């Protein structure tokens, strides 16, 4: 098996639209992935909350739908809670927030839809391991 | 006289490398075991007998590589490259585990011309042969753990494979499946073993500080002639030392050097009778007076029954990618788990 | 001469069937106080809870345990590495049930080990020989002081000290395997080719110098009665055992200067042996061996399992079954 | 003290080097073509990193019978093909 | 009956110390 | 006076031939990409 | 020149360093070039962490141990330990190295051109081993260098701009210190505490007034000391009780840096003062305690009672008593309740932690620390693998504590192992025995027989 362009095509809105990434934006997005995120998301998971993961069917229930390049990348600016009742930019990275995660200081927009690529990817690849926990290891 | 009494001076002519009649088996058999090894450890997979990668080639590291076991449905099959599983192909007999068989018996007739290979330069030179005795002890460990201990279970597949990760494994397996550390026939091997290393560190330590003062430097190594009568250390203070902050001590130096011979050959062939056990799954598991009690009693705990809750950890968490062949589906509400965890 | 005097000499006389010595004179007592305990407590002692979560493990014979199940349980989590005397606690009972017995033991047989090793040193001065016995007897103690005192003290409790029983001290090995990976550290397989080793040429030696010996004694007599005590000749062929096993190999791997055989001797099980004590002591501070897993994955980014795997999947489940009641949270951190 | 040339008498030699500076960089190079031209996949039979699995399956392609081992090889081969 | 057969084997291990150290062979320079 | 081809000479060459020819495959591997 | 061979010292060459002994001008040489060695790694290891140094991310992400010790010491850092200005690291860096090439310059100089014996050259810098006047004055002159040091942290801390003090109000700042603790039952408090858990003998030193308090007093006894032993000699039970010799002082030593190195290891693992977490990373206590409260903050937000959650033992799911009654984290944690650390001391009461206090002041910056503390506990592999043994490849991250904390139990164990040999050898080689037994005059030949 190889990493086809149909692996690398992702949701784009929540309206229907898709978009295929080079696999030059995978590896950037996982790159940047384990320096701003592997700390906490590991693998998929939620080390500080393990009831929420990185699963897309549970980035789908989410509001507003995160299951898709869009929605991904509005978290990464303005984190809400999984009802979207409150934000989070206190307690959670986000550029909105990066005076106190000093490390989303360097992420620029083409970062951003790197990071949100490799998301969506990953379990299109390693399918109930992503998320999954200590069991599928 | 024939041309026997001739091949027989050409065999035991005094060389760099001592060949002699042993030489016919231990070189090829020994050369072919160690360069079948080294030729799977760095080319051959284990995908299609285990679904793990082994070689170098496949991106594993020194710890990680291994000539692994073949598959469980070849069964107790020789594997012979022109047999019926191979018919030949090199390939196929490479994929199926075919290594592992050639190096396991090759490596055994190896084994065997080392050990004559000590018998006949014992026989030569006109010394006793009680260093081909010793070598008794590593054969009857390598007989009992990778012929007879698979030969009992269903297939090769469970026989350890030759890897640093792959022995590792080999030795939880025995832990959460044979609880092989509760078994007194491994409590005697690892009393010899590590009663060896202690006589081997505290009988080379004595020697080293009881050394007469032959020489004026400070290199006590120079004060020493292969040729001399004389000891070179002395016995009696050794034997003071020893009698005042232990007890007792040796006072014969021929029973203390048998003594080193006797401690780690009867421990390695203690353990090898406990593995000949386990290859009928004749174990030493459980106490059965301990978990009649704890059946009834649900407030009694020792740490024998604390072991074995991780034993069934270990075999529930390890079965499934340990045993492929077996299709072992465990849903994740059936593992045990503690709390959290 | 006055009294002290005649006590000092008496101290460090070498006419002593047993040398006592200065080092002895703290020997002695903190030895014979553990061991007193030790017995008694293996025997009769009452559970203790050494989780800290009011769940008592039994651990004497009388209360249900044989030989091999036995131990000395170690003292509770809830103590942690605070100090836990018996004139600290409001009753024995209390003492008896938070493992009081073995904070008493492991520290009077910690420090009656160490009088022990300079006590080699101090019969070795008396008696006029070379001092550096002591130095291969500091590989076992090392040994001891990581498990009992190093190892707690990194994690924090002495409720994961070493057990003082045979089926504790596997509880032990187990639980340390799934937390560091011990196999996969250097410093264990270091001490692995140590103690392989050590049997390995400790059976050499032996099996070399009793080939060699001198034919001094008949055929329905023991050889033994060939080496008379002291005697000044030395009782075998060193020459004829050279010419055996440098032929066994070739010639320049074997030993002909036999006090640079018994320095190898001494150096290689007790070099090996300093690893593997260093190996519990640093990871001790978590610093664990090497983790492969899922260091192998094929073109599209599937994972492609090794060896490592395998005993990784070994390890995850010693992880979740040990101490099952006693965690709250995801991450055993300690 | 046998009768065989030292060793140290060889390798400081000039003859030696003369010969083992091309032979001993010459088996090293053989052994590198030998992995970067592809042949020590082809000769052993192991997978390359894109033929561990078909594109859309997580199966292992595991033998399940002893004498048909050679067929099922060559059919778990021909489906990534 | 088990703790008795356990100790008295222990007991007899340690009466066993006393008369190898104390009343051995002695160790004689011919 | 010393000869050239002798056991020693065989038993050198089968382990120390392959070994290069070993170590030039393992060190072409570093550089594969998956 | 002198020596350089086996029949001309009796030492072989692995052992050829100690042919020295008698040899002053090329021991000095020795040791200068030693000590440039040292000052070398100083100086190029500053400059190799700076070049792979990221602001954006914790100094204990990026494998550094020796940019902690200068932001320690209140240079390149503001509020809360973000560096601010560069330059000051690379100063001592570049310092330090340059300084390396004059030691090394003076130790191949008196190691190989120099001459090997300083006794004929000048009588003020010769020296005899068994000159126990000599000795005592060459240890007094090192004392007062080894006093002024010590002072040198003081005029820091007083006069030079602080040191940083991360329990300083605003999550830790870059403070002076005008007040030092000199009440001597505080400094020599600190010596007689237990070693325990709860004690924790001078490691638990938690605030800087008492640190260069401490140093003041260090520095007045190594210079008061220095004197001393300069006008001094040693009395007579003193030079009765040891060994005069070479071998033997070097033996000391290392008893001295061997002790010194196990407390070092403790000192970096618990002390979070000295060693501030913001550069270090979390100890294992605090990280475990971290673990306890972000769980506590998750559920009470969710709307549980954290007091009254009952456990699966019995015990408190969040909140328990030590053994003496104080309210502290529950899980295995409870055996760190002795841990205190700035972002948990305000939760703290008379009766430890207090309920209403955390069911009503936990701040976001607190949930923030606690999170960040644990996800870089100190676990990690030996290839660099962060989190528990069971963990996959992802996080490259292994604390700087366990760095510092292992690599120094190995050094103090082996000098350790150096003071045994060195001292017993000492031992003998003063007693006329260290080369074996004598064949015509054995001790124990003349002893009676002990049965
Ligand atoms: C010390 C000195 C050391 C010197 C070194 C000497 C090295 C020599 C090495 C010899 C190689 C040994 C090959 C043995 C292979 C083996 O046995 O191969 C096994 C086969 C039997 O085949 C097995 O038979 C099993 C039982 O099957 C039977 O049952 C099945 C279910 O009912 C079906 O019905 C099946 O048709 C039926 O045959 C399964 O089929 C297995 O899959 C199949 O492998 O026997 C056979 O080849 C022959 C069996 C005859 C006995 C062989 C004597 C030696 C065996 C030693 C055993 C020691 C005891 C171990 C515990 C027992
Ligand atoms: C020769 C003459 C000397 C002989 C004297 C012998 C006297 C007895 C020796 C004591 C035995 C050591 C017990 C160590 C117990 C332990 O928990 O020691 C650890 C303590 C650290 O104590 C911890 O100290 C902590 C201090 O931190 C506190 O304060 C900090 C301030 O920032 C933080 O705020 C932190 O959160 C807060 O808790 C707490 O008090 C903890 O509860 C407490 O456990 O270190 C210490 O006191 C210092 C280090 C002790 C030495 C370490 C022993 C190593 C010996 C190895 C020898 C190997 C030999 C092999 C031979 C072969
Ligand atoms: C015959 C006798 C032979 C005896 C010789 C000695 C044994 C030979 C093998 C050891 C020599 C190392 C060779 C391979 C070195 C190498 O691949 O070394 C690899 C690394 C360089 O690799 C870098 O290693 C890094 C390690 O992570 C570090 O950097 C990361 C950056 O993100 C994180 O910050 C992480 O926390 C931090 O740990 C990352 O993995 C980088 O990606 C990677 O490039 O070298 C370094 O770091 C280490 C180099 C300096 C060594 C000093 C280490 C001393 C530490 C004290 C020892 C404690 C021991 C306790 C017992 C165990
Ligand atoms: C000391 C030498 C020696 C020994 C003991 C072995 C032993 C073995 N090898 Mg190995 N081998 C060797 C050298 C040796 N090898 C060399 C030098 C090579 C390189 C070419 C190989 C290459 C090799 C391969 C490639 C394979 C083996 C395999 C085997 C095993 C099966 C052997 C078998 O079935 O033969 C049967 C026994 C004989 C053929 C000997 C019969 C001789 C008789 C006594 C002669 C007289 C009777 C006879 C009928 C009359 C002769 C004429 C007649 C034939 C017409 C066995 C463990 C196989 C294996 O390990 O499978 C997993 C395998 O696939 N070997
Ligand atoms: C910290 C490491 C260290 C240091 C500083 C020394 C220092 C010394 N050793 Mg020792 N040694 C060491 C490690 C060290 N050794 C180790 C590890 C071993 C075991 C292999 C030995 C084995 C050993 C033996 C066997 C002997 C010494 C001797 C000596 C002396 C050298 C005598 C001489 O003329 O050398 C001459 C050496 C040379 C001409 C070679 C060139 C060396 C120069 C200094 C290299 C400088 C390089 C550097 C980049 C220059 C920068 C210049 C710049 C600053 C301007 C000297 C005092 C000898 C002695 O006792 O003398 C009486 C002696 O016999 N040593
Ligand atoms: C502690 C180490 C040490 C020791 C004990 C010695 C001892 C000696 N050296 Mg050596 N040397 C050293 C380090 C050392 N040196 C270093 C690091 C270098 C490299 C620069 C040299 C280079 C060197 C040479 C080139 C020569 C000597 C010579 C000598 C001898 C004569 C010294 C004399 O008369 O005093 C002279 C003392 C002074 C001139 C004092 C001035 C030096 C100070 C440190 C500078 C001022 C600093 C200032 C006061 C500090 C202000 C505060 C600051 C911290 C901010 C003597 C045996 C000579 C010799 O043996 O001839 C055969 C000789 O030719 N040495
Ligand atoms: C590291 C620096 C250093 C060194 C190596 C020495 C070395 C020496 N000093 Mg000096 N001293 C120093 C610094 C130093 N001093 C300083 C800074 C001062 C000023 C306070 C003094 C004040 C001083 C005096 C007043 C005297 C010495 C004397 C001596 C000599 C014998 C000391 C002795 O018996 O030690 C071994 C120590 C003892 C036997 C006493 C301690 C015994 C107890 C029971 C052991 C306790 C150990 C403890 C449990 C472990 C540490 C725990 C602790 C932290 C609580 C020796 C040459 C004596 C001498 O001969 O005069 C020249 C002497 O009378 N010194
Ligand atoms: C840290 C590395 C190891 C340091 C210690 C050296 C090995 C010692 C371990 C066993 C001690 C046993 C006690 C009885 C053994 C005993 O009594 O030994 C005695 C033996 C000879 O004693 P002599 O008195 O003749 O010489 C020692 C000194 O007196 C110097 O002359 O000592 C040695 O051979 C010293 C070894 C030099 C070591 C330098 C080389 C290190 C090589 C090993 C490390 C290799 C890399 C790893
Ligand atoms: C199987 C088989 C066979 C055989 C083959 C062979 C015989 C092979 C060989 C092979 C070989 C023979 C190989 C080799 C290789 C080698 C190597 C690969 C090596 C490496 C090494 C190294 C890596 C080293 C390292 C080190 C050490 C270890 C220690 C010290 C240091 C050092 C670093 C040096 C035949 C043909 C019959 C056919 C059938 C099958
Ligand atoms: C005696 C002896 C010895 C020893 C020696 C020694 C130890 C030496 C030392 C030496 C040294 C210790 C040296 C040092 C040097 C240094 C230098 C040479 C430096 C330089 C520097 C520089 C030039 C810098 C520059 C820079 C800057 C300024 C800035 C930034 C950039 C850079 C970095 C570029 C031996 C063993 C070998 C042998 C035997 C004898
Ligand atoms: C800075 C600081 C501080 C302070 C500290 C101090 C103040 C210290 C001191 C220290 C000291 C004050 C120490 C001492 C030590 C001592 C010793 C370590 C001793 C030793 C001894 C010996 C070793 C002896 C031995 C012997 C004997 C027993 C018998 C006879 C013989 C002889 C003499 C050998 C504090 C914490 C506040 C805070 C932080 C900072
Ligand atoms: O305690 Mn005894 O074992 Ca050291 O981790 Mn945590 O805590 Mn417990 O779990 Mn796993
Ligand atoms: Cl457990
Ligand atoms: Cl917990
Ligand atoms: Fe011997």
């Amino acid at each position: 098996a190889e990493l086809t362009p149909e692996v690398l095509t992702v949701p784009l809105n929540s309206e229907g639209k898709t978009i295929t990434l080079t696999e030059k934006q995978y590896l950037e997005g996982k790159r940047l992935f384990q320096y701003a995120c592997a700390s906490c998301h590991v693998g998929g998971i939620t080390k500080t909350n393990p009831s929420l993961d990185l699963r897309t069917e549970t980035l789908a229930l989410a509001t507003p739908p995160r299951d898709n390049i869009e929605g991904l990348v509005d978290y990464m600016k303005n984190p809400t809670t999984y009802d979207g009742e409150q934000e989070i930019a206190e307690v959670h990275p986000s550029l909105r927030s990066a005076d106190i995660f000093p490390k989303m200081r360097n992420l620029t927009e083409k970062d951003l839809v790197a990071i949100a690529g490799h998301i969506l990817v990953e379990p299109k690849i390693l399918g109930d391991k992503w998320g999954g926990g200590k069991v599928y290891y | 006289r024939g041309w026997f009494d001739i091949l027989d001076d050409w065999l035991k002519r005094d060389r760099f490398v001592f060949v002699g009649w042993s030489g016919i088996l231990l070189f090829p058999c020994a050369y072919l075991a160690l360069g079948g090894w080294l030729t799977g450890t760095t080319f051959v997979t284990s995908w299609y007998t285990h679904g793990l990668a082994s070689s170098y080639l496949e991106g594993c590291n020194f710890l990680t590589v291994a000539v692994s076991t073949p598959a469980n449905s070849m069964g107790h099959s020789l594997l012979l490259l022109w047999g019926p599983e191979a018919q030949g192909d090199f390939t196929r007999w490479c994929q199926l585990g075919g290594l592992w068989t050639f190096i396991a018996l090759h490596g055994a007739f190896g084994l065997i011309g080392f050990m004559l290979r000590q018998f006949e330069i014992a026989r030569l030179v006109g010394v006793r042969p009680y260093n081909a005795i010793a070598f008794s002890a590593p054969i009857a460990v390598f007989v009992s753990v990778f012929l007879i201990y698979p030969l009992g279970q269903s297939s090769w597949f469970f026989a350890p494979s030759f890897g640093v990760a792959a022995i590792f494994r080999f030795l939880l397996f025995f832990q959460g499946f044979h609880n092989w550390t509760l078994n007194p026939f491994h409590m005697m091997g690892v009393a010899g073993v590590l009663g060896g290393a202690l006589l081997c560190a505290i009988h080379g330590a004595t020697v080293e500080n009881t050394l007469f003062q032959d020489g004026e430097g400070a290199s006590t190594f120079r004060a020493f002639n292969p040729t001399q009568a004389e000891e070179t250390y002395s016995m009696v203070t050794a034997n003071r030392f020893w009698s005042q902050i232990f007890g007792i001590a040796f006072s014969n130096k021929r029973w203390l050097h048998f003594f080193m011979l006797f401690v780690p050959v009867t421990g390695l062939w203690m353990s090898a009778i406990g593995v000949v056990g386990l290859a009928l799954n004749l174990r030493s598991y459980d106490f059965i007076s301990q978990e009649i009690r704890a059946a009834e009693d649900p407030e009694f705990e020792t740490f024998y029954t604390k072991n074995l809750l991780l034993n069934e950890g270990i075999r529930a968490w390890m079965a499934p990618q340990d045993q492929p062949h077996e299709n072992f589906v465990f849903p994740e509400e059936v593992l045990p788990r503690g709390n959290a965890l | 001469a006055n009294l002290w005097e005649r006590f000092c000499n008496w101290v460090t006389s070498t006419d002593n069937r047993l040398y006592v010595g200065w080092f002895g004179v703290i020997m002695i007592p903190t030895l014979l106080a553990a061991t007193i305990c030790f017995v008694i407590a293996f025997i009769a002692a009452p559970p203790v809870d050494i989780d800290g979560i009011r769940e008592p493990v039994s651990g004497s014979l009388l209360y249900g345990n044989n030989i091999i199940t036995g131990a000395v349980v170690p003292s509770s989590n809830a103590i942690g590495l605070h100090f836990y005397p018996i004139w600290e606690a409001a009753s024995l009972d209390e003492w008896l049930y938070n493992g009081g017995p073995y904070q008493l033991i492991i520290f009077h047989f910690l420090l009656g080990a160490s009088c022990y090793m300079g006590r080699q040193w101090e019969l070795s001065y008396r008696l006029g020989m070379r001092p550096w016995i002591c130095v291969a007897y500091s590989a076992p103690l090392a040994s001891a002081f990581a498990v009992f005192l190093i190892y707690p003290i990194g994690q924090g409790s002495f409720s994961d000290g070493m057990p003082l029983g045979i089926s504790g001290t596997f509880n032990f090995m187990i639980v340390f395997q799934a937390e560091h990976n011990i196999l996969m550290h250097p410093f264990h397989q270091l001490g692995v080719a140590g103690v392989f080793g050590g049997a390995l040429f400790c059976a050499m030696h032996g099996s070399l110098v009793t080939s060699s010996l001198i034919r001094e004694t008949t055929e329905t007599e023991s050889a033994n009665y060939g080496y008379k005590f002291g005697q000044e000749e030395e009782t075998y062929n060193i020459v004829a055992a050279h010419g055996y096993f440098g032929r066994l190999i070739f010639q320049y791997a074997s030993f002909n200067n036999s006090r640079s055989l018994h320095f190898f001797l001494a150096a290689w099980p007790v070099v090996g042996v300093w690893f593997t004590a260093l190996g519990i002591s640093t990871m001790a501070f978590n610093l664990n061996g090497f983790n492969f897993n899922h260091s192998v994955i094929d073109a599209k980014g599937n994972v492609i399992n090794t060896w490592a795997d395998i005993i990784n999947r070994a390890n995850l489940g010693m992880e979740v079954m040990h101490e099952r009641n006693a965690h709250n949270f995801p991450l055993d951190l300690a | 003290t046998t009768g065989e040339r030292p060793f140290s008498d060889i390798i400081t030699s000039v003859r030696y080097w003369v010969i083992h500076s091309i032979t001993i960089p010459a088996l090293f190079i053989a052994g590198w073509l030998f992995v970067s031209t592809g042949l020590a996949y082809d000769v052993f039979g192991t997978p390359r990193p894109d033929s561990y699995y078909a594109q859309e399956q997580r199966s292992i392609p595991l033998v399940t019978d002893r004498f048909e081992a050679k067929q099922q090889v060559e059919t778990f081969l021909e489906q990534l093909k | 009956m088990e703790t008795i057969t356990y100790v008295f084997i222990f007991a007899c291990i340690i009466a066993l110390f006393f008369f190898a150290i104390f009343f051995r062979e002695p160790p004689r320079i011919t | 006076s010393y000869p050239i081809f002798t056991v020693r000479w065989v038993a050198v060459h089968t382990l120390a031939v392959p070994t290069i020819f070993f170590l030039g495959a393992i060190a072409a591997m570093q550089f594969i990409q998956r | 020149a002198t020596n350089r061979d086996q029949e001309s010292s009796g030492f072989a060459w692995w052992a050829g360093n100690a042919r020295l002994i008698n040899l002053s001008g090329k021991l000095l040489g020795a040791h200068v070039a030693h000590a440039g060695l040292i000052v070398f790694w100083a100086g190029a290891m500053t400059l190799f962490e700076l070049a792979h140094f990221i602001p954006e991310k914790p100094m204990y992400e990026q494998g550094l141990i020796l940019i902690p010790h200068i932001a320690t010491l209140g240079w390149g850092v503001g509020p809360g330990g973000e560096v601010v200005d560069t330059f000051p690291f690379f100063v001592v860096g570049v310092v330090h190295l340059i300084s390396s090439a004059v030691l090394g310059f003076g130790g191949v100089y008196h190691a190989i051109r120099g001459p090997e014996t300083l006794e004929e050259y000048s009588s003020f810098f010769g020296y005899d081993w068994k000159d126990k006047n000599k000795m005592t004055t060459i240890l007094g002159f090192h004392l007062i260098v080894l006093g002024i040091g010590a002072l040198l942290l003081v005029a820091k801390a007083m006069f030079f701009g602080g040191l940083y003090d991360t329990w300083a109000p605003g999550g830790g700042d870059v403070r002076v210190i005008t007040n030092p603790t000199l009440d001597p039952r505080v400094i020599f408090g600190y010596l007689l505490k237990s070693p325990f858990g709860g004690e924790g003998w001078i490691v638990s030193v938690n605030n800087l007034e008492d640190v260069v308090g401490g140093h003041i007093w260090i520095g007045l006894i190594c210079i008061a000391g220095g004197i001393w032993h300069i006008l001094t000699t040693p009395f007579g039970w003193a030079r009765r009780a040891f060994i005069w010799s070479g071998e033997a002082y070097l033996s000391y030593s290392l008893g001295a840096l061997s002790m010194m190195g196990f407390i070092a290891t403790c000192f970096v693992w618990f002390n979070n003062t000295v060693y501030p977490s913001e550069f270090y990373g979390p100890t294992g206590p605090e990280a475990s305690q971290a673990q306890a409260m972000t769980f506590l903050i998750r559920d009470q937000k969710l709307g549980a009672n954290v007091g009254s959650a009952q456990g699966p033992t019995g015990l408190g799911k969040y909140l328990m008593r030590s053994p003496t009654g104080e309210i502290i984290f529950g899980g295995e944690t409870m055996r760190f309740w002795d841990f205190r650390g700035p972002w948990l001391e305000p939760l703290r009461g008379p009766n430890g932690l207090d309920l209403n206090k955390i069911k009503n002041d936990i701040q976001p910056w607190q949930e923030r620390r606690a999170a960040e503390y644990m996800t870089h506990a100190p676990l990690g592999s030996l290839n660099s693998v962060g989190g528990v043994a069971t963990e996959i490849n992802s996080v490259n991250f292994v604390s700087p504590r366990s760095w510092l904390a292992t690599s120094h139990f190995v050094l103090a164990f082996f000098f350790l192992v150096g003071h045994l040999w060195h001292a017993g050898r000492a031992r003998a080689a003063a007693a006329g025995f260290e080369k074996g037994i004598d064949r015509e005059s054995e001790p124990v030949l003349s002893m009676p027989s002990l049965d």
